[PDB]
């Protein structure tokens, strides 16, 4: 009964899904190439830059993103980068080892990510990972969640606010219609998914708080990390 | 600023 995706929505789903799969670290081989961190600014310093770069590559493969002016692209990436990386770690939550996987390789514990420098944001990302188990999100659902965070019109300083809001509405309709098609065995699935979008948005602004607190002189922070704050 | 971000985007 509930509306299933249109042809134009299936094309948008193909584009965004493939863009995610092509920029998701060790997509197939993440669980079998996992190295469990011993027992960490150092080891988390090394892996942040490639994680930002993958998010940049994801956005650069969305045609709608590429039609925006450079200064809007910069602001949109600043806004969603930690949100998208957090989501990507959270969907790689292993409930048996109670680890997240970063960069497809590094499995970390709640304690390691917390004392590694993230602080209470570590607890938020792990708690999101635990909640996202029973949601059983596929590559397409993760990609659309990412497109929705990327196309956020309330980022300060944005020029094409109206265009970005229009792009987001396309993704949200495609996303809801895919969720109808997918028929998850969870009640109020779509309302509950939008609450997760808020959880990632809260994680994005707490990263920004923790960042200002972590300032250690600035030259210790990797250059690209400083740019996306 | 944002020189490195700018570079990675315009590639
Ligand atoms: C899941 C939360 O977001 C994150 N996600 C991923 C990731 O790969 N996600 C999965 C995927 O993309 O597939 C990462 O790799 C992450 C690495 C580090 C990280 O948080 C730090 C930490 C822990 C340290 C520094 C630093 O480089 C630093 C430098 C200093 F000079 C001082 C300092 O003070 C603590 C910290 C900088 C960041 C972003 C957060 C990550």
């Amino acid at each position: 009964h509930k509306p299933e995706p249109t042809d134009e929505e299936w094309e948008l789903i193909k584009t965004v899904t493939e863009a995610h799969v092509a920029t998701n670290a060790q997509g197939s081989h993440w669980k079998q190439k996992r190295k469990f961190l011993p027992e960490a600014f150092s080891h988390f310093t090394k892996i942040i830059t490639p994680a930002i770069t993958r998010v940049v590559d994801f956005a650069k493969k969305l045609p709608m993103f590429c039609e925006l002016p450079c200064e809007d692209q910069i602001i949109l990436l600043k806004g969603c980068c930690m949100e998208i990386m957090s989501l990507r770690a959270a969907v790689r939550y292993d409930p048996e080892s109670e680890t997240l996987t970063l960069n497809g390789e590094m499995a970390v514990t709640r304690g390691q990510l917390k004392n590694g420098g993230l602080g209470v944001v570590s607890d938020a990302i792990f708690d999101l990972g635990m909640s996202l188990s029973s949601f059983n999100l596929d590559d397409t659902e993760v990609a659309l969640l990412q497109a929705v965070l990327l196309m956020s019109s309330d980022r300060p300083g944005l020029a094409c606010v109206e265009r970005i809001e229009k792009y987001q509405d396309s993704f949200l309709l495609a996303f809801e219609h895919y969720i109808n098609y997918r028929k998850h065995h969870v009640t109020h699935f779509w309302p509950k998914l939008l609450m997760k979008v808020t959880d990632l948005r809260m994680i994005g602004a707490c990263h920004a708080s923790r960042f200002l607190h972590m300032k250690c002189p600035t030259e210790l922070f990797p250059p690209l990390f400083l740019e996306v704050f | 600023e944002n020189a490195l971000l700018r570079y990675l985007l315009d590639k």
